[PDB]
């Protein structure tokens, strides 16, 4: 769960950058050097009780828009 | 393949009866619960632990 | 994950040329090395810790010196290893230290 | 009749649970910071006297 | 007076302009270490000048043990040599020898009491704390520790100058309480 | 003496890893095979900015490099330096001497700079 | 310029659960209670050697012109206190070991001269320097000794 | 009132119990050391002065008219200082005399 | 015998021993620092800071700054204004 709370910081930053694109948790987990196996499928768990207060948007299609007021 | 599916179902129902099978000597005196609990506790001490053997690595 | 200093002595050594043996064999997997690596280094550091009970002295002079990290890497030159029972006698001689 | 005894008994009472709870509380703060506190300081010699 | 002090130490201060990384000096240098918990800079040591030097992450480096001013620079530049070719872009900018520190001898006992009783601002002895009286010169900005043997100690000097002064002012004041 | 302290770690070692084996679900002949093969196998400057002025100033680093010399590789308790030598408090640890290992608890090593 | 209030008399004083005297008092300001706890503290140190209230008064005053001077306010207070007391101690003519001054203060007898230096340093003053006679008279009672042999001691010593 | 109402005073006074607050935030199994405190045994001096220069000397009554000094005698206590620091062995040392 | 004359105190000396061998905190990393942050926080919700200089081990300015960058203050009915390790 706080790997999960660091892939939010990790998201933050690539606001950051301003390439925000429509993307998913594989990717993600594989730059951020962590693997792909169930530990992915509890922390999705915990990742989707986190969809359901995600202040920091992560919608599960394409997403990841979290500023409420966001133009450039 | 089959038969260790089949294992596995059986070891799920050795855990369901350790946990139960004392959830009750906890009472007389929740195991799954305080075993989740514990096992929350060491992820931190793991990795603080963990990093450790990285830097010693390129240490030596 | 965890101290792993024996790795890069003789046992180890072995330990992790047999352990590449079966991995070419196909017969182990990288993680079961691994965990086995990590297992041997808490066998190893418990033993010496237990059943070692003797008590030995080396006089020399020092070369180099380097700490990082809590690890001590003297280089020491003409070292006489003195024990009770016996003397070594070695021209040159690296400790690795750690804690 | 309560004479010079009695008299001073009774104030000798109060002054040394003074004393008692000086030295609690000095000895207190030592202990929560994890110092062996000295008995001889948390004396004070002064309340009684 | 006959007798000159000669430097048992000396302190010099270089910036060597470029921050470093203390972590990657410690693993590939010889002789340095660096033990963040105990003191958050890197100690080197380099036997030929027989010194040792400090190095900062900020990229100032303190040099000690020198016992004369070019050992001093020599051993500074070796250093930021040693930094340098670690990969380091070191530089050797705004050298400056911070304390110097010399000994010497005046061949008599002296009585230290006389010399606080009549020196009493500049004079400091308490034998309870350091057998060593202290006294501290004014016009060389000077500390010197005097004691009962004969042997003197003056410290706080940026230049030999000081040092020899010092020394020179301080003598026929000695010669006074000659025991 | 050695030789029996080593055998005495092969079996620590397997017991050890006999509840890794089984948690992973791999089979116990491994540990087996792995005894085996590992038994095999054991047995005026004004501008001062330019550095070059100086050359040789080093000593040659291959000695680390090398490492093929003897080793040594313990723990530490204390170690005390008092301006010309290094003393050693080195607790139980082990060396690398000629080949043959040596096994120690206490070690004390005084040495010069 | 203050004043304190009680609990008076048992009637409207305490309130809706017991609202004592509608608050504590709360006076003083830190320049001034610092000092104070200071002054308790060096009390207690004198008390514990016995030091007579003269040698306290001087340690106040010696207090507080290095408390206003302020050359030493990074020094914890207690070491102020200490360095104080044992100064007060060599201008009356009684001096007492800097060990003596560390057994009555939780200070160490380094930072206790430490702080002697630097107050000797801030008040611009000197301190006579201290004589094997002395420690004599106090070294002596405390040994039970006869006065003869306190005489011979300090002849000897002399 | 001095032979016997100041020791009874003393033994009455509850022993002082004294442990740390959750020090380190540590697994905390009573891990916080037990300090117990119980006052003994008291004693009297004869009434005596201190000088200026800290060496005591007996006090007759009439240098305390004179002097206008105040006639007491030392009151000192032994005191028993028991450390449980759940280390499996308790110390208990003890002060005399204080 | 009272109040004998000591260079220094008994458990001051043993204190000061104590202090002496474990050193100050050094200044880790930031993403170890930050990694054990999060598993400290996924062992639940809310931490004080002192207790979380405790767990992290890191200097308390360092550590401040790193949680300044990421974890927001709350002022909050348990006891007082504490910090929170959810980055938003």
């Amino acid at each position: 769960f706080g790997v999960l709370a660091k892939i939010v910081n990790y998201m933050k930053t690539r606001h950051q950058r301003g390439d925000t694109h429509p993307l998913t948790l594989d990717e993600i987990l594989d730059e951020t050097q962590h693997l792909d196996i169930g530990l992915k499928q509890k922390q999705w768990l915990m990742t989707e009780a986190l969809v359901n207060n995600p202040k920091i948007e992560v919608i599960d299609g394409k997403y990841a828009f979290k500023p409420k007021y966001n133009v450039r | 393949a089959q038969l260790k599916f089949f294992e596995q179902l059986d070891q799920i129902e050795k855990q369901r009866k350790d946990e139960q099978e004392r959830e009750i000597l906890m009472r007389a005196a929740q195991l799954r619960l305080k075993q989740k609990a514990k096992e929350m506790q060491q992820q931190e001490l793991a990795q603080m632990r963990q990093r450790d053997a990285n830097l010693t690595a390129l240490a030596a | 994950m965890a101290y792993q200093l024996y790795r890069n002595t003789t046992l180890g050594n072995s330990l992790q040329e047999s352990l590449d043996e079966l991995i070419q064999s196909q017969q182990i997997t990288p993680q079961l090395a691994l965990q086995v690596l990590l297992q041997f280094d808490k066998a190893i550091n418990a033993a010496l810790a237990q059943r070692v009970r003797n008590r030995v002295n080396f006089r020399g002079s020092l070369n180099t010196y380097r700490f990082c990290d809590n690890v001590w890497t003297f280089v020491l030159n003409d070292v006489e290893f003195r024990e009770v029972t016996e003397l070594i006698k070695v021209d040159k001689v690296k400790i690795v230290a750690c804690d | 009749l309560d004479l010079a005894g009695p008299l001073l008994a009774f104030l000798f009472r109060g002054m040394f649970k003074n004393l008692l709870k000086e030295v609690r509380i000095y000895a207190q703060k030592f202990i929560d910071r994890g110092k062996d506190f000295n008995l001889e300081l948390a004396i004070k010699t002064r309340i009684i006297s | 007076s006959g007798i000159v002090p000669q430097l048992q130490n000396i302190v010099s201060t270089v910036n060597l302009g470029c921050k470093l990384d203390l972590k990657t000096i410690a693993l590939r240098a010889r002789n340095a270490e660096y033990n963040p918990k105990r003191f958050a800079a890197v100690i080197m040591r380099i036997r030929e000048p027989r010194t040792t030097a400090l190095i900062f992450s900020s990229g100032k480096m303190v040099c000690t043990g020198a016992k004369s001013e070019e050992q001093s620079r020599l051993a500074a530049r070796k250093y930021a040599r040693v930094v340098q070719k670690l990969g380091f872009p070191a530089k050797f900018l705004d050298f400056k020898i911070q304390n110097m520190v010399g000994s010497c001898d005046v061949k008599f006992p002296i009585r230290l009491e006389g010399l606080v009783l009549t020196h009493q601002q500049f004079s400091s002895y308490e034998p309870e704390l350091f057998p060593g009286l202290i006294y501290r010169m004014i016009k060389p900005r000077i500390v010197l520790l005097i004691f009962v043997s004969g042997k003197v100690v003056l410290t706080g000097a940026k230049v030999r100058a000081e040092i020899y002064e010092a020394f020179e002012n301080i003598y026929p004041i000695l010669k006074g309480f000659r025991k | 003496t050695v030789p029996k302290l080593y055998r005495s770690v092969i079996e620590d070692v397997i017991n050890d890893v006999r509840d890794i084996f089984l948690d992973d679900g791999v089979d116990e002949q491994v540990l087996m095979e792995l005894k085996t093969l590992w038994e095999n196998k054991l047995m005026g400057q004004v501008e001062e900015e330019p550095l070059n002025s100086e050359d040789d100033v080093s000593d040659e680093e291959g000695q680390e490099l090398f490492d093929t010399e003897n080793v040594v590789v313990c723990q530490y308790d204390k170690i005390h330096r008092s301006k010309n030598k290094w003393k050693f408090h080195l607790k139980d640890g082990i060396m690398n001497l000629n080949g043959r290992d040596y096994i120690f608890s206490k070690a004390i090593g005084d040495a010069e700079w | 310029l203050s004043t304190m209030i009680g609990k008076g008399t048992g009637a409207a004083s305490f309130d809706e659960f017991g609202n004592s005297k509608y608050q504590n008092r709360r006076t003083m300001s830190s320049s001034d209670r610092a000092m104070m706890n200071a002054f308790k503290e060096i009390t207690t140190m004198a008390d514990r050697i016995n030091l007579p209230r003269n040698i306290v008064d001087r340690t106040n005053n010696l207090f507080k012109q290095v408390y206003e001077q302020k050359s030493l306010k990074g020094r914890a207070n207690d070491a102020i206190a200490s360095a104080c007391l044992y100064i007060a101690c060599r201008q009356e003519g009684v001096p007492r070991t800097f060990k003596e001054i560390c057994a009555v203060s939780r200070i160490s007898k380094k930072e206790i001269g430490r702080c002697f230096k630097l107050i000797l340093k801030a008040l611009e003053t000197s301190v006579d320097l201290i004589t094997t006679g002395d420690f004599m008279s106090r070294f002596c009672s405390n040994l039970c000794l006869p006065k003869q042999v306190q005489m011979a001691a300090t002849h000897i010593a002399r | 009132f001095i032979q016997m109402s100041v020791q009874r005073i003393v033994e009455d006074a509850p022993p002082i119990d004294l442990q740390a607050e959750a020090q380190h935030a540590s697994g905390e199994v009573e891990e916080p050391p037990r300090y117990l405190l119980k006052f003994e045994q008291i004693y009297l001096s004869k009434p005596t002065h201190w000088e200026r220069d800290g060496a005591p000397s007996p006090m007759m009554p009439n240098e305390a008219r004179l002097r206008n000094l105040t006639y007491s005698a030392p009151l000192y206590v032994d005191i028993t200082k028991t450390v449980i620091k759940e280390g499996e062995e308790q110390l208990q040392t003890q002060h005399q005399k204080t | 015998t009272n109040y004998k004359p000591v260079a220094n105190h008994q458990y001051n000396i043993e204190y000061e021993r104590k202090k002496k061998e474990d050193g100050k905190r050094a200044r880790a990393d930031k993403q170890h620092v930050l990694d054990m942050l999060f598993s400290a926080f996924e062992k639940h919700q809310y931490y004080n800071l002192k207790d979380l200089v405790d767990i992290t081990k890191q200097p308390v300015v360092y550590l401040k700054e790193i949680l300044k960058e990421i974890g927001v203050q709350n002022v909050k009915g348990i006891h007082k204004n504490t910090w929170e390790l959810k980055p938003e």
